[PDB]
């Protein structure tokens, strides 16, 4: 019923980005996001990959592994090449955790990740003209 | 360690940054 | 905007787990497995799509007599989870024609109908046969 | 037609089915 109008909405958001449309305003985001995450990845593939092969997981330390990336990322400022690597460091952290067996950190992960954007991301893309414009830069 | 993969995220999003 | 900011989180990292073969919940996995399925088969069938999709003609007052018309016959005799996918397929062609045809307005109006749809006429039939996690399984 | 498009959606529905 939620589920099932989430499933339909999720498959027709797919195929109306596949034609250049899009479902709504946040799908058009959801895959500009999608996709800049990509461009990223590829266009830095051996040092995403490098750096990405150095990182040292456990559950205990995951977390102090997360902040201290990420307080670094933006230790003098943001900008949208910052918020993309942040989104990429998070996908390959969850990545990196699945691929040593250690998947109740997925769902941590999402959470500190979204604490962070609303605390300390927000206010700035609110300043400099929001996700609608991220989705024109890309 | 993590604070010095976060310096060397920050190389690549910044120049990222440069099509932003 | 603390929701919104959430789902945005979650739906990337869906995405990229997925990407090396894992995933985020069951619905995310249903979702991943749904949109790989009506890519296999629009493209398997690529001149058929193509060719039955180009004879759609939609207007705001046949938009529905449509869409009823062909999901009928098309689980005339039954379910299978082929059927379903073409399903959802049919209802992706219907919203971009729909798009094509400077008509977006119909297509929040053509997922009504298709979750209205399977919530009447699809759901029973998917439960019967272990639920959606039948179908990851079997795609 | 939309019910003889749903017959011949229930061809390629059927011809997808059979690994399933």
């Amino acid at each position: 019923s939620q589920s099932n109008r989430e499933l339909v909405v999720d498959f027709l958001s797919y195929k109306l980005s596949q034609k250049g449309y899009s479902w709504s305003q946040m799908a058009a985001v959801k895959q500009a996001l999608r996709e800049a995450g990509d461009e990223f990845e590829l266009r830095y593939r051996r040092a995403f990959s490098d750096l990405t092969s150095q990182l040292h997981i456990t559950p205990g330390t995951a977390y102090q592994s997360f902040e201290q990336v990420v307080n670094e990322l933006f230790r003098d400022g943001v900008n949208w090449g910052r918020i993309v690597a942040f989104f990429s460091f998070g996908g390959a952290l969850c990545v990196e955790s699945v691929d040593k067996e250690m998947q109740v950190l997925v769902s941590r992960i999402a959470a500190w990740m979204a604490t962070y954007l609303n605390d300390h991301l927000e206010p700035w893309i609110q300043e400099n003209g929001g996700w609608d414009t991220f989705v024109e830069l890309y | 360690w993590a604070r010095e993969i976060g310096a060397x995220a920050r190389r690549m999003a910044d120049d990222l940054n440069a099509q932003y």
